Order: structure tokens, then C-alpha cells, then sequence
RNA sequence: ACCAUCUAGUAGCUGGUUCCUGCCGAAGAGCAGAAACUCAGAUCAGUUUUAAAUGAGAGUUUCUAGUGGGCCAUUACUGGCGAUGCGGGCCGAACGUGAGGUUAAGGUGCCGGAAUGUACGCUAGAAAGGUGUUAGUU
RNA sequence: UUGAGAAGCUCAGACGAGUAGGCAGGCGUGGAGGUUUGUGACGAAGCCUUGGGCGUGAGCCUGGGUCGAACAGCCUCUAGUGCAGAUCUUGGUGGAAGUAGC
RNA sequence: GCGAAACCACAGCCUGGGGGCCAGGUCGUCGCAAUGGUAAUUCAACUUAGUACGGAACCGUUGAUUCAGAUCAUUGGUAGAGCUAUCAUCUGCCGGAUAACGGCUGAGCCAGAAUCCGUGCCAGAGCGACGAUAUGUAUAAAAAUAGAGGUCUCUCCUGUAUCGUAGAAGAUGGGCGAUGGUUGAUGAAACGGAAGUGUUUUAUUGACUUGUCCAUGAAAUUCCAGAAUCCAUUGCAUACGACUUUAAUGUGGAACGGGGUAUUGUAGAUUAAGCCUUUGUUCCCAAGAUUU
């Protein structure tokens, strides 16, 4: 199933299996875009990627978890041709969650997750607390919105839950949910 | 290099990088003083310390005159933290303004139909409670407020009657605590001399002199000792402990291109970057110093009021 | 020195040498054709068995053009390059114009067409050292 | 059954790289003879054309515009017959450039 | 004003691999900071201390060396002003993470360098605030896979789920049961600031209602398609632009008339020119042109 827009949590997703899933997504004209993007994960120890990363250091170098993966995506994408500029402008790769996103939901990739790629035990790194040693200075306001986001969205739960007791208890109230139950539903 | 490449500031206000690091315990203040690097005198400062090698030598350096004085205070600006960096919330100034910061407002103020903030004066006037309401939010969501401050370009003399509008952040204080003292500065002339004695090292900013075909680049004066505030509208401007009989900071006769600031001066013992009349950007210290000769205050004890243009020695 | 003929002086040489399609086609005495004859009731073969199998119709006299370089690789030989484009990146494959099907080599995370297939395993990767690790021998 | 341009028509199967080199068939130009009861001031030739068509091609046919006096197909004859280049010859025209410069 | 010439396949961003091949690199004001650069260095003396053990070291203090950035009060130079002088003066830091190396438990932590990254300083490419002027586009908790949520108990093991889904592309009526549901337009009040441009509560008004059961109509689409600038003006600026000013009926500015101011100098003249300043005087004033 495909719609025009998908907002995807990259919350426990690895930076690769996530970029290589966007970037295929983006090629068949469908508009991406990732919240979240400073709690991506990477496999190997944090000094591994830390080599690679003042390695590169050693072309713009940009610090930002949101441009660290939107770099990820662009190598995987034809950027030389104008098919590739098209699908790149597609996808609006964010750190944290812009409001226009925090009241939509949500999907993520199973294909992607570090839990079902990861044997545990495997030491992992984060896109966020590398970008932080790197020069990215805003994780701490980054992390104090995302708290305040996610207590706003526990309180908004938790009335829809409320709101949903009403009419679960109503569901079976009426015999008909239990007349013609028979058809599977 | 760290001041490398060369580049003069365009805008003739030292735009500060950085400010003072605020502090809600601190009372609610500002951390800037906008200077105007009047001119420079002698002020022999009778440095009363054991143990240095200079004990009790007047030091006859030059105290680099500053006009910074009364400095109208519109309003506040609201700035929000937001992941991307510091952005505005909103910008909220007094009901009142001046020609001067409507001429700052416009670039031909006397051509113009004096319209600047026309309505919103109104606005701000009539509808208080939408004013009122940005007040609020700006106090519940701004992480910062900029203090808005414009100077007295019109009212001190200077040829210029354009208002040097500062977005001068409340250095300290909590958010009603900065809101309230933005309320209490609401329509009125921030002094510098009010802000501060200018008496010790400061952290005096803004661009330097223009030479000609160099100069007029943004620099800060990190711990630029300062004699004392120049209060050219008082006779006493450079009467000091020893000097007294109320001297004048400016030269006998009129300082060179600056003749006599009609406002405080901040003259300070040293350098000060920017030529006569250039507007200054004098500041608190972002980071603190708890060294000994900073804290030891050199007593100033004369200065020189001679007509340097001219007879470099004639006091009177 | 100049001027006019001789003079279109002397060429192993330099540079150039003008429409199309088709067919055959090298070399790098031999190799390629044309006529004439003699022909499955004829002899042959870059082949193999033995001390016949299998494929192919076999040849001749005559002339008449072109060439008698070198390079690569395995073991002087052998191929390949050279006159040869196409798929992959040496391997594969000998090419009229197309439709469809299926493949070789190489591939199927994305760029990139194609399983982020299934299953079993080890942990930078595509002379000897290590109190690093996993399976075994004495 | 009409399907002999017997140089015609018809059936089948295989095959298709190609330099030197060999063989064959064709396209084009100037002039010659014959021919088309050929074309032409109701417009020849030429030229222009995002108009159309035919041939694998060389090329040919054509609509429209321009033009104003001659031209072509077919069968043979003939040759000063086909160009992208020769630091080719002649003429024309560029960028350099309104530059160097007076 | 006149005016060539040589030359010219074609054209002009770097790295690597085999100069084009392959793979990469409306105006104006006040602010934000992606990114790039970066800076401080060394020594001496005193106090420690003639102490610890003949003779230190920690800390602190006073100063100097080099370098960097500024300034002309004073002094010197330059012919008063301006310029300028390690010939003059001022200024030039603290956080994190580390290496070697030493510890803690027994990997994970601590201590740890002129090292590294930040604070600060310099430049500001992308942006903020403010002033005047498309086929039903459905679905919002957090964290873990060697555990969470809800009330000692229960559930997860994907959304193949949930909400909406019959109508001449959605017509025209009647009955039964509840105060429903979907909304369009007004009137509001509460919430949303990270890019809040959306969430509710509603008070009405105008509709539909398939909640249920009946009554008419569809057809021959007879098999898919009001400012800115120029001119003028300011010198905080200046090779020219640009900048700071004013500058468009009043501290209006511009000029002088000057005064003050000083120089040289033997009191005088210049008398601000980048000395001040004017109860002094006159002149003129978007005045036009031009762009939005």
C-alpha cells in the first residue's frame, strides 16, 4: 500500500536499510519524510563511524543528524540527472518532530529496525550523539522539545483512550455485534 | 587568522557576536552601552597597589572618550530556542517613539509622511490588550528577550538623527523579571552610565577607524580599561580626584572632529577601535575575570583637558 | 644580382586523390578465385579406435592479384589480438532488418533490470608476534 | 488459373563481421543519335520550403513560395562526369574586436 | 574620431581511475547562525625558602620576549591638524573530550598533555520577527526486544486492523424509534511557538440522513473507448563605487560673516580645513527626473 506522503520515525532504524528503503520509495514518486533523524542508528562502535566521519572531515561538511542522513539518501539517488534532483526534493529529512508532524501518524520499516537486523549484544552508535562530538551543538534543546512533545502526546493518548472506553464498552452493549458475530467481525 | 581576511564593517554599530551570559538569579539588566568614540585624554590614573611596580603612578593614558549616554529604550523583542537556531517570537516595542527612531525607521524621514509605526502606534495605544496578549505569549514562549533600545543621535549633538536601534537582550533575570523591567524601560533613555561606572575593564566592542583605501573593521576590546564615564553635559567631565576644578574631557576649545559630547562619554584607559563620532559598541564581558588587577581599581587621579589641537599643553 | 625560355628539369619521398548497394575475401611457394575436366561407380579428413567408426563428394594441370609485420598469454610450440562490433569486468559470445520467447558471462540493498531469498557456519572485508576469538590433534 | 518482359513466373533450403584485394548490379552530371502524336508564358530551368511521397542506399517524384525561357523521361553514344580535407586555387564572410593601436 | 593583424577542430571547475571516458566533489529596520577562518608564545625576579631533602618544587605576585588586534591623550618624526612610530599607548580566556601514562571495580568508569573539539573573536549563505504599504488525498503516546501497558490479575506475537463506504455521482415522498450523525454559513470563547496555520468547546442558522420499512424516476450512451534612487548635502567614510549624514518649510540644512581655537611666531595672519563653535547673516526648499 503507497500514498502520496509517509512520515516515517527513524527511531531505532539503521542509517542504511533506512536510506536505501527512502531512497527507492523517492524513485517511485512518492513523497518521504523522516522525523526523528538524531535517534537513527548505526552499527559498529562509536569511534568506528567517528574515524569515518573526521576521516571526511579531512565538498561541504555539514553536522546536522538531518543532513547526515539526507547525505546517506543522496548517494543512493542519481543527483547527476534531473530524475534524481526531482526525487531528492521529495523527501524533508527533519531532527526531532516539526509540529505540522507530531499529529500525524507514524509508520516505520521493519526491514530497517537495528532490532531485527542486530544480534544483540553488537555494539551500535547513534547519528545523534555523533553529530553532538562532531560540532552539532543542539541536542540538548532537541532532547528538552522532544520531552515536552511526548508528555503533550501521552496526555493526548491517554484521552483517546478515555474517549475510547465509551464507545468499546457501547461495542458489545448492542446485540448486534453479537447477532451475526458469526461473519468474523 | 582569527581576525583575517580584512573586512570593514558596514553597519557603523558594532554588532555584537555574542553577549553576557544571562542568568535569571541576576537581577534583570542589559549588557551593552552604545558608545560613540568621542576622543581621548590623558587621565592620569594614580594606580594605588602594593606590590606592582607601578604603585601609585598616575598613568597620564589615554582615556578613550565614548558618548554613551541616555539611550532611548523602546521596547522588547521576543526569541524563541528552536532547533534551528534562535529564532524571533516577536517584537513588541512601547506605544511612544521619537523622530529619530522613525528616521532610523525610514531613510528620508523629512521626504517621507512620517508614517513609520503610524498604525501600530495606534495599535499599540488603543488595542493594549492585543499588545498585552503578545506581551504574554512573548513572556510564556520566548526563551530570550531582546530588550529594544534605539540611541540619542537626535537629541545628543551629532550630525546624524537617526536612532541606533540595539536589540539589547535583558541580561539576567527571569522571564516576568525581564518582562517587568522592559515595562518599567518602556519609552525611556537606557544611560549607560546608568548600566555601569565604566570604571574598570570592560568588554568595549565596534568597528574601527576608517584610514581610507582600510580600518572601520568589527573588533571587541577584550578587558579595555576603563577611566570613567566622560559626562560631557557636566562640566566635571574630566575632574578627577587630583585634577578636579571641573575639566572637561574634550580638548580645550573642542575635541579634534568631536568637540564636546553633549552627552556621558565612556572614556576609557587604552585603545578603543573607531574614529571621532564613530558610534561604539561597548559591552559586559561574556565570560568572567576574577584576576587581582582587574579587580584592583587604578585611582584616577588627573587628566588632560589641554587644547591639543594647538597648544598640545594649554589645559585651560 | 635580376629577367625570359629551356621546364610539365631530377621523385625511392610528402600531402592529397570525388557516387551507392551487394557478393567473395586474405597474408599478416602458401593462403583466394576464374575457366577447362573427372567425378558417390571418389577420394579424402588439424578426428578417434585397431595393428574400422564418423563427417565431407573429391580432385587436379594453367594464370593472377594482395601479404611474407609484430604484440599478448599458457606450455621452440600452442593459441588470442590483429580485417571483429555485442553482454559482463579477463569471462561470455562471430553481427542482415524486426516481433516474441529463453539464456551465457556476470549479477538481484540503493544508484541498477533482477530474492533486504531459504538453509548451514567464521568474523577490517568485498620469518613470525598478539592474556584477540572459534573449532580440533597429542 | 489466365502467373512467356523464358531476360518471365514459381517451389524449397541454407546462409549474412570484414581491412588489402577481386567480382557484379545500380544512382548522378555535360554533350551525341534515335524516341516520347514528350513538357513549357494557363510558366521551362534554377532556387527556397517545420508540405507530402518512393527507394537499403546513390537518389528520385511531388505540393507551396520565388522566378521568367527553355527543359526532360526512355534506348544507345561519349566524356574536361560526382569532393570535407591536398598548411589545395580563387572569391566571399566571420570570432578575435570596436581589442591592439593613432 | 579613426581602426587593424596574427591565430581559430571543438570548447573551458577540480580529484582518482583508465580538456571530453568511468565514479565522486515592495522598501526599510532589528536579528538568527548553516558554514569557513582563528592565537597567543616564552623567559626572568620576588614570595614559597635557604624550607623540604649544598640546595628545590606547588601556589601566588611583579615584570619582560615574540606575535596579534587596536588607538594618537602624552612624546618623537613628517610640513596646529592629519598621518605615524615593539620611537608612543592599550588589550590579548576557560569548558569538554583525549594521547602517552597512572588508577577503580573486575570490559564499563576515573585522573591525565602547549594535543583535539568547543566558549570567545572574524566573515555571513539560508532564514526569522517588526514597520508602512486527486479518486475515501482518513488513522498523532513514550521505551524495550534478554519486556511494556491497563485494572495481585489481564493483553501484545503487526494495519488482512479501525473510522467512513447503497442512493437519477448520488433524485422525488410517507411511516416507526433516539436527541442521534454528517455538515455549509454566522457568532464566539479555550488550546497549539519547534516550522505553533491547526485542535476543540460550542450558541444559532441552512441542508442531508440508509437507524428501520415502504412508494414513484433512470432506459435508443440498445457490448469497452509610498517609498527607493538620481541631483544636492555630511565627513564618523572615500582610488571610483560604496558608507555615515542630513537633504523634500525649519536645532531645516548649505554657505559664508565669523567667534573661539590654536600654529608658526615675535603681537599679528591662517583663523577648521579631519580644531570647536555660532541667540549672526543670506540663499534655496520632492526641485524635478527615474524605478517599483
Amino acid at each position: 500500500e503507497f500514498q502520496k506522503v509517509v512520515v516515517i520515525d527513524a527511531k531505532g532504524h539503521l542509517l542504511g536499510r533506512l536510506a536505501s528503503v527512502v531512497a527507492k520509495q523517492l524513485l517511485g514518486g512518492q513523497k518521504v519524510v523522516v522525523v526523528r533523524c538524531e535517534e537513527l542508528n548505526i552499527s559498529g562502535h562509536f569511534f568506528r563511524n567517528k574515524l569515518k566521519y573526521l576521516a571526511y572531515l579531512r565538498a561541504f561538511h555539514f553536522r546536522a543528524p538531518s543532513r547526515i542522513f539526507q547525505k546517506a539518501v543522496r548517494g543512493m539517488l542519481p543527483h547527476k540527472t534531473a530524475r534524481g534532483q526531482a526525487a531528492l526534493e521529495h523527501l524533508q529529512a527533519v531532527e526531532g518532530i516539526p509540529p505540522p508532524f507530531d499529529k500525524q501518524k507514524r509508520v516505520v520499516v521493519p526491514a530497517a529496525l537495528r532490532v531485527l537486523r542486530l544480534k544483540p549484544g553488537r555494539k551500535y552508535c547513534t547519528v545523534g550523539r555523533l553529530s553532538s562530538e562532531v560540532g552539532w551543538k543542539y541536542n540538548d534543546i532537541v532532547a528538552k522539545l522532544e520531552e515536552r512533545r511526548k508528555v503533550k502526546s501521552a496526555a493526548f493518548y491517554q484521552a483517546k483512550l478515555a474517549k475510547q472506553k465509551k464507545i468499546a464498552s457501547a461495542k458489545e452493549a448492542s446485540p448486534v455485534n453479537q447477532k451475526l458475530s458469526q461473519f468474523g467481525y | 587568522l582569527g581576525f583575517l581576511p580584512r573586512k570593514r564593517a558596514s553597519r557603523q554599530r558594532g554588532k555584537v557576536k555574542a553577549f553576557p551570559k544571562d542568568d535569571a538569579s541576576k537581577p534583570v539588566h542589559l549588557t551593552a552601552f552604545l558608545g560613540y568614540k568621542a576622543g581621548m585624554t590623558h587621565i592620569v590614573r594614580d594606580l594605588d597597589r602594593p606590590g606592582s611596580k607601578m604603585h601609585k603612578r598616575e598613568i597620564l593614558e589615554a582615556v578613550t572618550v565614548i558618548e554613551t549616554p541616555p539611550m532611548v529604550v523602546v521596547g522588547v523583542v521576543g526569541y524563541v530556542e528552536t532547533p534551528r537556531g534562535l529564532r524571533s517570537l516577536t517584537t513588541v516595542w512601547a506605544e511612544h517613539l521619537s523622530e529619530e527612531v522613525k528616521r532610523r525607521f525610514y531613510k528620508n524621514w523629512f521626504k517621507s509622511k512620517k508614517k513609520a509605526f503610524t498604525k501600530y502606534a495606534k495599535k499599540y495605544a488603543e488595542s493594549t490588550q492585543s499588545i498585552n496578549r503578545e506581551l504574554e505569549r512573548i513572556k510564556k514562549y520566548c526563551s530570550v528577550v531582546r530588550v529594544l533600545a534605539h540611541t540619542q543621535i537626535r537629541k545628543t549633538p551629532l550630525a546624524q538623527k537617526k536612532a541606533h536601534l540595539m536589540e539589547i537582550q535583558v541580561n539576567g533575570g527571569s522571564v516576568a523579571d525581564k518582562v517587568e523591567w522592559a515595562r518599567e524601560h518602556f519609552e525611556k533613555t537606557v544611560d549607560i552610565k546608568s548600566t555601569f561606572e565604566q570604571n574598570e575593564m570592560i568588554d568595549v566592542i565596534g568597528v574601527t577607524r576608517g584610514k581610507g583605501n582600510a580600518g572601520y573593521m568589527h573588533r571587541t576590546q577584550l578587558n579595555s580599561k576603563i577611566y570613567r564615564i566622560g559626562a560631557g553635559d557636566d562640566a566635571k567631565n574630566a575632574s578627577t580626584d587630583f585634577d578636579a576644578t571641573e575639566k572637561r574631557i574634550t580638548p580645550m576649545g573642542g575635541f579634534v572632529r568631536y568637540g564636546v559630547v553633549e552627552n556621558d562619554f565612556v572614556m576609557l584607559n587604552g585603545a578603543t577601535p573607531g574614529p571621532v563620532k564613530r558610534v561604539l559598541t561597548l559591552r559586559k564581558s561574556l565570560l568572567t575575570h576574577t584576576s587581582r588587577k582587574a579587580l584592583e581599581p587604578v585611582s584616577l587621579k588627573w587628566i588632560d583637558t589641554a587644547s591639543k589641537f594647538g597648544h598640545g599643553r594649554f589645559q585651560t
